[PDB]
């Protein structure tokens, strides 16, 4: 209630639309590297329940849609693979999934809509390959709606700090008004 | 003034002030994301400033009942060879809590031994 | 009102993505570009205390940045290419900061001549 | 396996992330 | 005829007169009309014979040949550079 | 208190204190983010309070045509086992609209009901 506390406030959800709207540029950037090697990935990889994610969270409905094995670390966190999303999914990565070793993952269409022997390394590849594609256009999209909901609630508290600001100097001026009178 | 004080002391004045601004965006972020998204640069430099923090923290002769060991004078010409020291990244190696309450930058390498047995 | 015209919308451009500069080696090549003529041109407006500066030789070192000779170099050795900058163009060059100043204004051979002295001042401190 | 075999020699032919989890 | 790394696409869907290939038994070279096989190969060379006489030259460390019923092939290398 | 009302009175209403104030901390990412962003543990909770917060809820007697609905009168046993039961994690399948507005906690249920 007291000017301090809301001017804390402010500085506090200012600091998390900041970030917010920082990371979704940083997955509008990810996600055209992310395309730009989708094609000659989607031309490489044509010829069990495997679910493919990453670490990374943040990134809206993808996780919770997809529904040892299992790629993704988050995969796990609802009942395997760790350390993805953080760097682009390399053919070595689709390796090791076959080497420790009918399929889940994320098809790219655009930026708002999506569906949920050698061989069998190529098809780790492709998933992988379309997964991150996915998981960095749709962060794209949650950060943007939290880059929202935070100038939201910085609108609501510039208007609570300018009803304090107008209570204080009214207050102040009564203080001064009564003790001279 | 680098004209009153030394263009030496000056200097390492004004970058442990820039590292320790610095470090509170940096501090802002980790506050929301976590530590693993910073760079390599970033949790270098977070790592310098968490150490320079308690570096500039010392034991006083007269606060024996609060932290629990003797107090004790540091002479300037050792301060301003400690934070350069620390700044230039020399001491990298050693442990955070280390710079924590000590006299001059070389109780803190004693205190980097004691911490392990 | 030449170098000032276009530092001050390039420093705008920055001040309207500076603001994610946490993530500056992420984002898209054309703002990276603007995070780094801003931090450059931001470095350049730095200066010590007691010791200000004639309009000719504030116009010369905001002439390098402004046509983008800093760039690619570092943002902490910007202000010691500047002190050593203006030491070499006070020392060897007294002729075209007197010209500057006499004129009021940036000539086109004031220009070549500047052009001249930055790009060869860069191969020798960058090297 | 043919996988195992395959990266070995992409390791010999380059000179010219994920971490495993068992429970 | 397509030819395709991980990381670039060299040829895709010729429109090609012979493709040289290492397999792991010896060699061979694919002509237009070649037997439906399935093949893996091995670290060889890859010599494209282009269509207007001209020639090719690759490097492939390991991958698969796929040749189908009709008159198309698609090589697939892990790794695949030149020289 | 636990000497004036019971151990197991007092337990629950606290019960339901601790994890209301620990939804009322959530309230800020929940705004930002979303519930979908909250950890298993989070998520729970969650969902608990806020079954908890519309069970807190009641049709009045006086309040007969500001809703239409039949004024409930709740005695305090069944008040303490309601809440208990949704505490232990014994109704977390039910829907949240079926603990708005209801009696004791067998209306929950027969609400739900009416909905599958």
């Amino acid at each position: 209630a007291t000017l301090k506390d809301i001017t804390r406030r402010l500085k506090s959800i200012k600091n998390i639309q900041k970030i917010t709207k920082s990371m979704k540029m940083v997955a509008a950037a990810k996600y055209a590297r992310a395309e730009r090697e989708l094609k000659p990935a989607r031309v490489y990889g044509v010829g069990l329940i495997i679910g493919v994610s990453s670490d990374r969270g943040l990134c809206g409905a993808i996780h919770s849609s997809v529904a040892i094995i299992g790629v993704g670390d988050k995969i796990r966190s609802i009942l395997t693979f760790k350390e993805v999303g953080r760097r682009p999914p390399t053919f070595g990565d689709a390796s090791v999934i076959a080497l420790e070793l009918s399929i889940i993952f994320n098809r790219f269409r655009s930026v708002i809509s999506y569906k949920t022997e050698y061989s069998l390394a190529n098809i780790i590849y492709y998933s992988l390959k379309e997964s991150t594609t996915s998981e960095q256009s749709a962060r794209m999209t949650a950060m943007d709606n939290a880059s929202k909901n935070a100038s939201e609630m910085i609108d609501k508290l510039t208007l609570t700090f300018n009803r304090t600001r107008q209570a204080v100097i009214t207050k102040e001026l009564i203080e001064i008004i009564s003790g001279a009178a | 003034d680098p004209n009153i004080v030394g263009s030496e002391h000056y200097d390492v004045a004004r970058g442990v002030q820039k590292i320790l601004q610095d470090y509170k965006s940096l501090q802002d972020i980790i506050a929301i994301l976590g530590m693993d998204e910073l760079s390599e640069e970033d949790k270098l430099t977070v790592s310098r400033a968490r150490k320079i923090q308690r570096f500039l923290s010392q034991p006083f002769q007269v606060a024996e009942v609060f932290t629990g060991h003797l107090g004790k004078l540091v002479p300037l010409k050792e301060t301003i060879k400690g934070f350069q020291q620390i700044l230039a990244g020399e001491y990298d190696h050693l442990p955070e809590q280390a710079f924590y309450m000590v006299g001059p930058i070389e109780e803190a390498v004693a205190k980097a031994d004691k911490l392990a047995e | 009102k030449q170098v000032a015209g276009t530092m001050k919308l390039e420093l705008a451009q920055y001040r309207e993505v500076a603001a994610f500069a946490q993530f500056g080696s992420d984002l898209d090549a054309a703002t990276q570009q603007l995070l780094s003529r801003g931090v450059r041109l931001t470095e350049l407006l730095k200066q010590g205390q007691y010791s200000p500066m004639a309009i000719e030789e504030q116009v010369a070192v905001i002439y390098a940045g402004v046509r983008g000779y800093l760039d690619k170099l570092e943002p902490s050795k910007i202000t010691k290419f500047e002190n050593a900058f203006l030491s070499h163009v006070i020392s060897q060059h007294q002729a075209l900061l007197g010209k500057i100043r006499t004129d009021g204004k940036i000539s086109e051979e004031s220009d070549a001549k500047l052009k001249e002295i930055v790009t060869n001042f860069l191969a020798g401190f960058e090297a | 396996s043919y996988i195992r075999y395959s990266q070995i020699c992409a390791k010999a032919v380059r000179d010219a992330t994920i971490k495993i989890v068992k429970v | 005829f397509t030819f395709a790394s991980p990381t670039q696409v060299f040829f895709n869907s010729a429109n090609v007169r012979q493709v040289d290939v290492p397999t792991q038994t010896g060699a061979f070279g694919i002509l237009a009309a070649h037997v439906p096989t399935l093949q893996v190969l091995r670290p060889g060379l890859v010599v494209v014979h282009a269509e207007d006489g001209t020639t090719s030259k690759y490097f492939v460390s390991s991958g698969s040949v796929t040749v189908n019923a009709d008159s198309s092939v698609q090589l697939l290398a892990e790794e695949a550079v030149t020289l």
